[PDB]
């Protein structure tokens, strides 16, 4: 079965460097054009550079001319990009692609990788801010009453909450992250749990940030009003 | 020297028939150079679909055709089906810019009955407000059309500074999900009688309204 | 940084490496057109030495329109396959003899010397203008009638216009019609490679085909077509090279002897697949005939219709010839006869018998002397070999070889019961033979 | 068409592609409906002569013949010399 394998992506700050990689397996390497091909996020497919079975002719888009590099090396079946001097505008998942053709009028991309996410973003590491948000009457009656976790000014995007150690698993509703004009990211999680239960059940959020090994726990009750 | 245009997005309702149109220059479909199909999914990779502009790879349930004639292309989808909800691409060969792409066309496909938003707005934590800053949490869930219009109202004037709002999200129970937040100062928090955090689904309205404590 | 080799003292053979292919896959045609006049004979009865000029003139230009009015009147290459070279060109010509397809072609050229004209059949053709005679003879020859010619440089003018037309009558006339190589008076170089820029295909293809002009034209037809109303037109068919940049790799074989010293008794052996060896896609194709194969520093260009589909496997009988994986092609003998082999960067030398085999430099004379067997010396500071009677020069082409060490498969076999007259054999056939022989004498 | 081993084979159209695939065997296709036919890693472009022409169907030869008996490697040879050296290489098979 024909395997494109990406892997090298990561955070860098703009002006910095990255290289890319993918390793294929299940086909003559050395018989093939390969391509490299970015999605920004939310946006549509553009291609980035070509590289002939042989290293003969190589071809770069507008946008990346004199920045980017493209190289294989057939006897470990593998292709390289090296990014240089990155931009802001270069954030988007790449794609290694195989080269498919009739000789004459039609050139496509049959099979793709899977993708490595690339991100060149100016702010730095910072720390999760936790905080809880217990029930209001206003928020509460009804049939059941929610509370829930704030996280604040958190940088690197996967950040995992767990309420119970994961022994709570019904009425959790995670919302996704906003990001900020200062490119710190916060994201928000409720639970719903029965008004009459309030008090009974312990509420703890595990916040777990692994690029700051940031792992708090902060339990929501309510405070009066 | 040239450029390829797709529309931005197509509707449809189940078992009818859809049309995506693919519109080159002289250079890429003028200079007989053949268009091409790819599928993708929300989280997936991109799929062929069509190359040759009519030929289908193994594993296409033959509802899915193409032509194309001029600077112009089409594809075609009969029979449609709720799996069908993906964005679709056409691409080229150019003269000078090489291989092109379209601008993808998103397909919807009706059938979810309308369901009014419902919005829960959290007031600032007792914890939030040692912190010398405090945000309103406002939150949005369960409403099918993927477009709320959210606006902070603060007293009797629209507040616009510091108002961060999330895109919809498509949901496991194919629900929509969308948060708002706005930030404010501790004095600003208790100058104010009460806020109100209104979200707008389709010409309905529903909010909430929250002050420092408002408890007697 | 490119070409390597190796050779194999165990089989004989050497294997050159670092070619990169330009395999030809398909066909292209074009239409190349040139207007005509339709000069009647002008009375003119004059006696000036510039008139009779002029009047030879006319006379060479009609003789060659008349002409091509008449033109048109109603080892182991033996298991290669016929094709048919120009059957796309004539499928053309076939088409543009219809009744409208001229007339469409000749509005549609009008305004500009190129075009893209949708024929009948729904395929689309380059049509280029390379000449107008029509223009030059109808207007400033025949003015609205220079009977009387005033200016010397008229007649120079109008024989400078003339000899385009002459020479591809001539051409087309000694080959009945059909040009193999295609000339710089069928299509100049600029209209070659204006030719080329505007083919549907890649830039990489394009970058080879524009650096390559002399290989293009080699490997090109030229088909005369049709001529009536005021047109003349041929079909232009080229090379289309759907495969490129592809690892390329060469075979040199040699036979292998026993060396006893009795002038019989003695068997031989030879590897019978040698030839050129590009992989394209997932298998290898395969040329027997090393000379159909053109090489310009280290990029092969050889043609499809001469080569055969072999699994990858095929790669093994270099490594080890008694694999299970594939089975090596041979041949036997009997007679040991010395000779050589010029390889990439190097000779192979089989010396048998009485001969005197040796090899030199200029320098120093000679600097090495063979024995009896297979042997190798590369072109590192050697600049000839003799064979016997024979004097070769050997390659200068810079690269690395590498020498491999081994025992001749030769001596592995039984005298008594080899197979001799074996032309199409292999390793299995030859090894059944020997069991089935050995079988049967078992007598009691 | 002579396809054997692994080989794909197939002929196809300018307008329609490929409209039929071979299977193992000698096999023929006209030129009415046909532009080129591909064996392997070559592509071929037929004849378009105009004129007509016929099938006749039988069982090939080669199938008549006994592997465990038959001449292998033969250049020059013709039927009654296959033949001949059949008859006698099965005739020399007497047991006691």
């Amino acid at each position: 079965q024909v395997q494109l394998v990406e892997s090298g992506g990561g955070v860098v700050k703009p002006g910095g460097s990255l290289r890319v990689s993918c390793v294929v397996s299940g086909f003559t390497f050395s018989s093939y054009r390969m391509h490299w091909v970015r999605q920004a996020p939310g946006k549509g497919l553009e291609w980035v550079s070509s590289i002939t079975a042989s290293s003969s002719y190589i071809n770069y888009a507008e946008s990346v001319k004199g920045r980017f590099t493209i190289s294989r090396d057939n006897a470990k079946n593998s292709l390289y990009l090296q990014m240089n001097s990155l931009r802001a505008e270069d954030t988007a998942v790449y794609y290694c692609a195989r080269d498919e053709n009739t000789g004459i009028s039609h050139y496509w991309f049959d099979p793709w990788g899977q993708g490595t996410l690339v991100t060149v973003s100016s702010a730095s590491t910072k720390g999760p801010s936790v905080f809880p948000l217990a029930p209001s009457s206003k928020s509460t009656s009804g049939g059941t009453a929610a509370l829930g976790c704030l996280v604040k000014d958190y940088f690197p995007e996967p950040v995992t909450v767990s309420w119970n150690s994961g022994a709570l698993t019904s009425g959790v509703h995670t919302f996704p992250a906003v990001l900020q004009s200062s490119g710190l990211y916060s994201l928000s999680s409720v639970v719903t749990v029965p008004s009459s239960s309030l008090g009974t059940q312990t509420y703890i959020c595990n916040v777990n940030h692994k690029p700051s090994n940031t792992k708090v726990d902060k339990k929501v009750e309510p405070k009066s009003c | 020297q040239a450029v390829v245009t797709q529309p931005p997005s197509v509707s449809g309702a189940p078992g009818q028939r859809v049309i995506i149109s693919c519109t080159g220059s002289g250079s890429n479909l003028g200079a007989d150079y053949g268009v091409h199909w790819y599928q993708q999914l929300p989280g997936t990779a991109p799929k062929l679909l069509i190359y040759g502009d009519r030929n289908r790879p193994s594993g296409v349930p033959d509802r899915f055709s193409g032509s194309k004639s001029g600077t112009s292309a089409s594809l075609a989808i009969t029979g449609l089906q709720a799996e069908d909800e993906a964005d679709y691409y056409c691409q080229s060969y150019d003269r000078s810019l090489n291989w092109v792409f379209g601008g993808g066309t998103k397909l919807t496909v009706l059938g979810q009955p309308k369901a009014a938003p419902s919005v829960t707005l959290f007031p600032p934590s007792s914890e939030e407000l040692q912190a010398n800053k405090a945000t309103l949490v406002c939150l949005i869930s369960d409403f099918y059309p993927g477009a709320v219009t959210v606006a902070w109202k603060a007293d009797s004037s629209p507040v616009n500074a510091g108002v961060e709002t999330t895109k919809p999200s498509k949901q496991s129970n194919n629900k929509y999900a969308a948060s708002s937040y706005l930030s404010l100062t501790p004095e600003q928090w208790k100058s104010h009688k009460s806020y109100s955090c209104q979200v707008t689904h389709e010409g309905s309205t529903v909010e909430k309204t929250v002050a420092p404590a408002e408890c007697s | 940084q490119n070409i390597t080799e190796e050779f194999y003292q165990s089989t004989c053979s050497a294997v050159s490496k670092g070619y990169l292919s330009a395999l030809r896959t398909g066909w292209y045609t074009s239409v190349i057109t040139i207007e005509l006049s339709n000069i009647k004979e002008n009375k003119c009865n004059g006696t000036d030495a510039k008139v009779k000029l002029i009047k030879q003139e006319l006379d060479k230009y009609k003789n060659a329109v008349t002409e091509l009015q008449l033109l048109m009147q109603s080892f182991l290459g033996f298991l290669l396959g016929v094709g048919s070279a120009i059957a796309s060109g004539v499928a053309v010509c076939k088409v543009l003899h219809l009744e409208g397809e001229v007339n469409k072609i000749k509005s549609a050229l009008l305004s500009t010397n190129k075009a893209v004209v949708s024929l009948s059949n729904g395929v689309s053709v380059l049509t280029f203008k390379v000449l107008d005679l029509k223009n030059y003879i109808d207007k400033q020859l025949l003015p609205i009638q220079s009977c009387s010619i005033s200016n010397i440089e008229t007649v120079i003018e109008f024989q400078q216009k003339n000899n385009r037309l002459l020479e591809i009558t001539r051409e087309f006339s000694v080959n009945a019609g059909v040009t193999t190589p295609v000339s710089t008076y069928m299509l100049t170089n600029s209209e070659l490679l204006s030719l080329i820029n505007d083919m549907p295909i890649t830039n990489d293809q394009k970058k080879l085909m524009s650096n390559n002009v002399q290989i293009v034209r080699q490997q090109s037809y030229s088909i005369m077509c049709i001529i009536k109303e005021e047109v003349l037109a041929y079909v232009v068919q080229l090379p289309l090279y759907g495969v490129i940049d592809t690892p390329c790799w060469k075979l040199h074989t040699s036979p292998l002897c026993t060396t006893n010293t009795k002038e019989g008794s003695n068997i031989c052996l030879t590897r019978t697949d040698r030839g050129w060896y590009c992989d394209n896609a997932g298998s290898v194709s395969f040329f027997p005939q090393a000379e159909t194969c053109k090489v310009q520093s280290n990029r092969v260009f050889c043609d499809t219709m001469n080569s055969l589909t072999l699994p990858s496997e095929v790669n093994l009988c270099n490594v080890d010839i008694f694999n299970p994986k594939y089975d090596c092609k041979i041949m036997t003998s009997k007679t040991d006869v010395s000779s050589s082999v010029i390889t990439s960067l190097g000779a192979i030398v089989s010396c048998y018998g009485k001969t005197k085999c040796t090899a030199s430099n200029k320098n120093r004379g000679i600097i090495k002397t063979f024995s009896n067997g297979c042997d190798y010396v590369s072109n590192k500071g050697v600049d000839t070999v003799s064979v016997g009677n024979t004097l070769y020069y050997v390659n200068k082409q810079e690269g690395k070889s590498l020498y491999v060490k081994g025992e001749p498969i030769i001596n592995f076999y039984d005298p008594l019961v080899f197979p001799s007259d074996e032309f199409d054999a292999s390793i299995s056939q030859v090894n059944e033979k020997i069991n089935q022989s050995l079988a049967f004498i078992r007598k009691s």
